[PDB]
C-alpha cells in the first residue's frame, strides 16, 4: 500500500556516485529480526528485492527500542546523503507563538510513516541499496532497495513536505477558513468554525489524505491540546510558559552550572528579574566539567531568588490582526534592554531582553537604536509588521543626537514613555571653543617597543605636568594625556590633541568603551560643565 | 526561440536567502505572481531546485500598484558575459534626460529552458506558517543582465524609427531603463517623449538635466579675525588636503600656531601666511589634473552624512582621484528618516553614474548593515540595485567635503 503521487527528480551531487560502504556483519539474532521486518516492508510495497546488478550499498543496523523492546531497523545514509544533490532549505524558520492567532479549535494530525508513503524517484532508487548479513558472512545475504522516501535520507524531508503542499492545495482553496501547518510528520489544523463543523472538516481532510495513501493517527496515538511548542504550552485560546525546573543539590559540577545558566538565560527572556551574575562567577578558572564548585552564599541566594520567580506561571495572549502592535523597551542597566510586545495592556504576546552588547565604543542612543532594529526585524518576521514604539527617551534627545551623528540611523514611528531610567546624552562636546576656559595642549608619547612613555599637557595659563608610564602603548599615552587634562581642569575645558583616536571621540562621542581608559575619560567628560575637543595634525 | 545562456566557467546558481517582507508586500507579490503564473511567465518549482534569489515589492513611483522586484545581483554576476551598447558620450551633454522602464518587454521572450532553474525566487509567509511559494522564470526576467542583452536586436529594431525621426535625441538602455536626452525645451521634449512612449506602447511597454551638474571646488573660510582654533581646524583640513594637491602649503600658518595660546585668542595674519593662503585658494579653484576614467576598473562612490539632511559623495576609482564630487539635500518628506535620504541619494548617484559612464558605482555606505537591510527596500525605486559595503566615515574626509562651494543664491526657480 503505497501512493499515486508523482516523484521528484533527484540527481547525484554533481558527478559523484552512489555509496559503496560494506555491510556491517551481524548476529543470527539481529539478522533474523531484520529479515522479519524487511519482508513486511517488501509486501507493503516500500522496498524491493534486487540483485547482483546493483553495486551501491548502505549498511543496515538492528537496535531494540523502548516502546516494544521489539527488534527494529536503522540504515546509515550518511554517505548516500553526502553524495545526494542539495535541495532547497526546509522550513528552518518555525512560527513563534506570539505570531499565531487564536482558533476556536485546533487539531494535530500525525502523518506517521509519511516518509515511507511517498514514492522515491525510481532512477535514484538504486542508490538506496543495502544488505542483510548472513550468519557470520556465509553465502550472499538478502538485497533490497527503497522505492519510497527513506528514513534518514537527505531528500526525504524536503520532498515529503512539498508533496504535502500539492496534496493540500485543493483542500486549502476549498476551505480558506481552515488553517493547516506542516512540521515534521505533523499537520496542525486550526479554525474558527463551531466544534462540530471543525471535527467534520478534520475528517474530510483525513479521508482526503487517505485518497492519496496518507494514513493518519489512531485514537491511541492522538495528540491533544495543550501543545508543547518548544518552551511553550499552547492552548487554542492562549499559551502558557512551561514551568521550568531547577534542581536542588549539594553537589554542582561545571556542566551543572553551565546547563543551569543556560536554562536560566533562556528564562531571562520571559521572566522579569532573572540574574546569573553570581552563578556565572563560579565558572572562573574551572579545570573540568566534572569539577564540583561550591555555591558561594551569593550564588546560593540568587539561585534561591530565581526559584521564587520561576514559580509564577507566565500566561500569554495570541495575535489578533484587528488591533495595534505595540512594543515598549526599558534600559535594564547599561547595555541591557528589556522589551515586551502587546496589543492590549498587560496582555503580552512576546517579551525578551537583549544581552549587554560589550564592544569597541558606543552610546545609549545608538544601542537603543540597535535594540529597536533587532525588535523590528523580529516583528517583521512574526507579524509582517513593525510595532508602534514606546521608548524611554525624550524626542528632544533623539532629534539632538540623530540629526548630528556621523552615521545614518533611524527609529520607526515611536512615542516617548517616561519609565526611568531614561536614556539621555551623558555629555555633549562644545560646538565651539570655550571663551574664558583654560586650554590644555596635550601630548603623550611612548616607545611602542619598550612600552615606556610619558604624557602631559601645558596650558595657556601656565599649568603643566608629565607622568612617566611603564608598560603602555602610544595610543594609551595620548589618551592618558587627555585624562589628566580633564582631571586637573575646572568645569569648562578646551583641549587640543593630534590623536587620531581623539578625532573618533569628537565624531562619535561614545559613552561606553572596551578600554577602561576611554571609559575613565568618558567619566571625566560627563563630569565637566563644558568641554571643547579640537584636533590638529601631528608635529 | 531561446538562446543557450550559461554560467561563467565553474560558477553555480545563487542560493541567496529571502529577507522577511511586510505583509502588504507579501500580499502584492502573491497577487502579482499568480497572474504571471497564469500568463505562463513563471511556474512553481520543486524542492530539487536548491537555488534562490531575493524578491520584494516596490511602489511603482506614482500609483498604488506595487511593482515586483528581484535582486538578481548574484545571478547577474554569475551570468556569462556577452563579451550591451557602448556608452554614448553625448548623453551627459543634454539639457534634459528622461528615464523609462522597458523591462516589461522581456516577458515576451522565452528564457533558455536550461537556465530557468537558476532564476528560482520565493514568496515568504508571515511567522513562517506557510511554506514559501517557489517559482522560476520561463521568460526573460526583469533586472537580469542577460535580458536587455538578448532583447537587443528587438530593441534596436523597435527604436530606429523614432531615432531617424528625431536624430538630435539620444537613447540609452541600461538594464530595464531607457534614458532619453534631447535639447528640446521641456514641453517640446516631454511631448516628444510621449510621442516615443506611444511608439513603444504599440508593442507592449509602459527629469534629469546632465548639463547642470558635476563641479564645485573647495572654498576656504574667510574671517574678519582668525583665532588659534580657526587656524588649527583650517591647517588640519589643508594638511589632509595635501594628499590631492601637493602644492598646498601650511608651514607659514603653523608658525602662527607656535605657542601655547588660548584657543579663542586672535592671531594677526602675516603677509607671508596670507600669501600661502591665497596660493592655496588658487590651487583649489580647480579639480586635480590627470584624472581619466578607466572602464576596466571598478567605479566607486563614497557617501558621508553632513547632517541636517545634507550629504556629500565622491565618485572615483583611485583614492583622491575623483571623477566627480557632489552634494545631496534631503527630499521633501524625508525630514525624520535617514534611510530615505540615503536610499534616495544612492539612487541619484547611481543614475548619474549610468548617465555619465554607463555602469553603476559600488557604494561605501555610512550606515550599519542591519539598518540598511532592514529598511532600504522600503524606499527603493529603481529597477537596478547597486553593490555596497558599510563603512565608518573618517572624520576628516567629511570635514573636507563639507567645505564645497554652494551657490550665491541658488538655481533660481522663479
Ligand atoms: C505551534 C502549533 C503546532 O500550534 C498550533 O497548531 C496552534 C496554532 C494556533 N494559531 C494559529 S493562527 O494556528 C496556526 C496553525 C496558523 C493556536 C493554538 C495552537 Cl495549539
Amino acid at each position: 500500500p503505497i501512493s499515486p503521487i508523482e516523484t521528484v527528480p533527484v540527481k547525484l551531487k554533481p558527478g559523484m556516485d552512489g555509496p559503496k560502504v560494506k555491510q556491517w556483519p551481524l548476529t543470527e539474532e539481529k539478522i533474523k529480526a531484520l529479515v522479519e521486518i524487511c519482508t513486511e516492508m517488501e509486501k507493503e510495497g516500500k522496498i524491493s528485492k534486487i540483485g547482483p546488478e546493483n553495486p551501491y550499498n548502505t549498511p543496515v543496523f538492528a537496535i531494540k527500542k523502548k516502546d516494544s523492546t521489539k527488534w527494529r531497523k536503522l540504515v546509515d545514509f550518511r554517505e548516500l546523503n553526502k553524495r545526494t544533490q542539495d535541495f532547497w532549505e526546509v522550513q528552518l524558520g518555525i512560527p513563534h507563538p506570539a505570531g499565531l492567532k487564536k482558533k476556536k479549535s485546533v487539531t494535530v494530525l500525525d502523518v506517521g510513516d509519511a516518509y515511507f508513503s511517498v514514492p522515491l524517484d525510481e532512477d535514484f532508487r538504486k542508490y538506496t541499496a543495502f544488505t542483510i548479513p548472513s550468519i557470520n558472512n556465509e553465502t550472499p545475504g538478502i538485497r533490497y532497495q527503497y522505492n519510497v522516501l527513506p528514513q534518514g535520507w537527505k531528500g526525504s524531508p524536503a520532498i515529503f513536505q512539498s508533496s504535502m503542499t500539492k496534496i493540500l492545495e485543493p483542500f486549502r482553496k476549498q476551505n480558506p477558513d481552515i488553517v493547516i501547518y506542516q512540521y515534521m510528520d505533523d499537520l496542525y489544523v486550526g479554525s474558527d468554525l463551531e466544534i462540530g463543523q471543525h471535527r467534520t472538516k478534520i475528517e474530510e481532510l483525513r479521508q482526503h489524505l487517505l485518497r492519496w495513501g496518507l494514513t493518519t493517527p489512531d485514537k491511541k496515538h492522538q495528540k491533544e491540546p495543550p501543545f508543547l511548542w518548544m518552551g511553550y504550552e499552547l492552548h487554542p485560546d492562549k499559551w502558557t510558559v512551561q514551568p521550568i525546573v531547577l534542581p536542588e543539590k549539594d553537589s554542582w559540577t561545571v556542566n551543572d552550572i553551565q546547563k543551569l545558566v543556560g536554562k536560566l538565560n533562556w528564562a531571562s527572556q520571559i521572566y522579569p528579574g532573572i540574574k546569573v551574575r553570581q552563578l556565572c562567577k563560579l565558572l572562573r578558572g574551572t579545570k573540568a566539567l566534572t569539577e564540583v564548585i561550591p555555591l558561594t552564599e551569593e550564588a546560593e541566594l540568587e539561585l534561591a531568588e530565581n526559584r521564587e520567580i520561576l514559580k509564577e506561571p507566565v500566561h500569554g495572549v495570541y495575535y489578533d490582526p484587528s488591533k495595534d502592535l505595540i512594543a515598549e523597551i526599558q534600559k535594564q542597566g547599561q547595555g541591557q534592554w528589556t522589551y515586551q510586545i502587546y496589543q492590549e495592556p498587560f496582555k503580552n504576546l512576546k517579551t525578551g531582553k537583549y544581552a549587554r552588547m560589550r564592544g569597541a565604543h558606543t552610546n545609549d542612543v545608538k544601542q537603543l537604536t540597535e535594540a529597536v532594529q533587532k525588535i523590528t526585524t523580529e516583528s517583521i518576521v512574526i507579524w509582517g509588521k513593525t510595532p508602534k514604539f514606546k521608548l524611554p527617551i525624550q524626542k528632544e534627545t533623539w532629534e539632538t543626537w540623530w540629526t548630528e551623528y556621523w552615521q545614518a540611523t533611524w527609529i520607526p514611528e515611536w512615542e516617548f514613555v517616561n519609565t526611568p531610567p531614561l536614556v539621555k546624552l551623558w555629555y555633549q562636546l562644545e560646538k565651539e571653543p570655550i571663551v574664558g576656559a583654560e586650554t590644555f595642549y596635550v601630548d603623550g608619547a611612548a616607545n611602542r617597543e619598550t612600552k615606556l612613555g610619558k604624557a602631559g599637557y601645558v596650558t595657556n595659563r601656565g599649568r603643566q605636568k608629565v607622568v612617566t608610564l611603564t608598560d603602555t602603548t602610544n595610543q594609551k599615552t595620548e589618551l592618558q594625556a587627555i585624562y589628566l587634562a580633564l582631571q586637573d581642569s575646572g568645569l569648562e575645558v578646551n583641549i587640543v590633541t593630534d590623536s587620531q583616536y581623539a578625532l573618533g571621540i569628537i565624531q562619535a562621542q561614545p559613552d561606553q568603551s572596551e578600554s577602561e581608559l576611554v571609559n575613565q575619560i568618558i567619566e571625566q567628560l560627563i563630569k565637566k560643565e563644558k568641554v571643547y575637543l579640537a584636533w590638529v595634525p601631528a608635529h | 526561440e531561446t538562446v543557450p545562456v550559461k554560467l561563467k566557467p565553474g560558477m553555480d546558481g545563487p542560493k541567496v536567502k529571502q529577507w522577511p517582507l511586510t505583509e502588504e508586500k507579501i500580499k502584492a507579490l502573491v497577487e502579482i505572481c499568480t497572474e504571471m503564473e497564469k500568463e505562463g511567465k513563471i511556474s512553481k518549482i520543486g524542492p530539487e531546485n536548491p537555488y534562490n534569489t531575493p524578491v520584494f515589492a516596490i511602489k511603482k513611483k506614482d500609483s498604488t500598484k506595487w511593482r515586483k522586484l528581484v535582486d538578481f545581483r548574484e545571478l547577474n554576476k554569475r551570468t556569462q558575459d556577452f563579451w550591451g551598447i557602448p556608452h554614448p558620450a553625448g548623453l551627459k551633454k543634454k539639457k534634459s534626460v528622461t528615464v523609462l522602464d522597458v523591462g516589461d518587454a522581456y516577458f515576451s521572450v522565452p528564457l533558455d529552458e536550461d537556465f530557468r532553474k537558476y532564476t528560482a525566487f520565493t514568496i515568504p509567509s508571515i511567522n513562517n506558517e506557510t511554506p514559501g511559494i517557489r517559482y522560476q522564470y520561463n521568460v526573460l526576467p526583469q533586472g537580469w543582465k542577460g535580458s536587455p542583452a538578448i532583447f537587443q536586436s528587438s530593441m534596436t529594431k523597435i527604436l530606429e524609427p523614432f531615432r531617424k525621426q528625431n536624430p538630435d535625441i539620444v537613447i540609452y538602455q541600461y538594464m530595464d531603463d531607457l534614458y532619453v536626452g534631447s535639447d528640446l525645451e521641456i514641453g517640446q521634449h516631454r511631448t516628444k517623449i510621449e510621442e516615443l512612449r506611444q511608439h513603444l506602447l504599440r508593442w507592449g511597454l509602459t527629469e534629469l538635466h546632465p548639463d547642470k551638474w558635476t563641479v564645485q571646488p573647495i572654498v576656504l573660510p574667510e574671517k574678519d579675525s582668525w583665532t588659534v582654533n580657526d587656524i588649527q581646524k583650517l591647517v588640519g583640513k589643508l594638511n589632509w588636503a595635501s594628499q590631492i594637491y601637493p602644492g598646498i602649503k601650511v608651514r607659514q600658518l603653523c608658525k602662527l600656531l607656535r605657542g601655547t595660546k588660548a584657543l579663542t585668542e586672535v592671531i594677526p595674519l602675516t603677509e607671508e601666511a596670507e600669501l600661502e593662503l591665497a596660493e592655496n585658494r588658487e590651487i583649489l579653484k580647480e579639480p586635480v589634473h590627470g584624472v581619466y576614467y578607466d572602464p576596466s576598473k571598478d567605479l566607486i562612490a563614497e557617501i558621508q552624512k553632513q547632517g541636517q539632511g545634507q550629504w556629500t559623495y565622491q565618485i572615483y576609482q583611485e583614492p583622491f582621484k575623483n571623477l566627480k564630487t557632489g552634494k545631496y539635500a534631503r527630499m521633501r518628506g524625508a525630514h525624520t528618516n535617514d534611510v530615505k535620504q540615503l536610499t534616495e541619494a544612492v539612487q541619484k548617484i547611481t543614475t548619474e553614474s549610468i548617465v555619465i559612464w554607463g555602469k553603476t558605482p559600488k557604494f561605501k555606505l555610512p550606515i550599519q548593515k542591519e539598518t540598511w537591510e532592514t529598511w532600504w527596500t522600503e524606499y527603493w525605486q529603481a529597477t537596478w540595485i547597486p553593490e555596497w559595503e558599510f563603512v565608518n566615515t573618517p572624520p576628516l574626509v567629511k570635514l573636507w567635503y563639507q567645505l564645497e562651494k554652494e551657490p550665491i543664491v541658488g538655481a533660481e526657480t522663479f
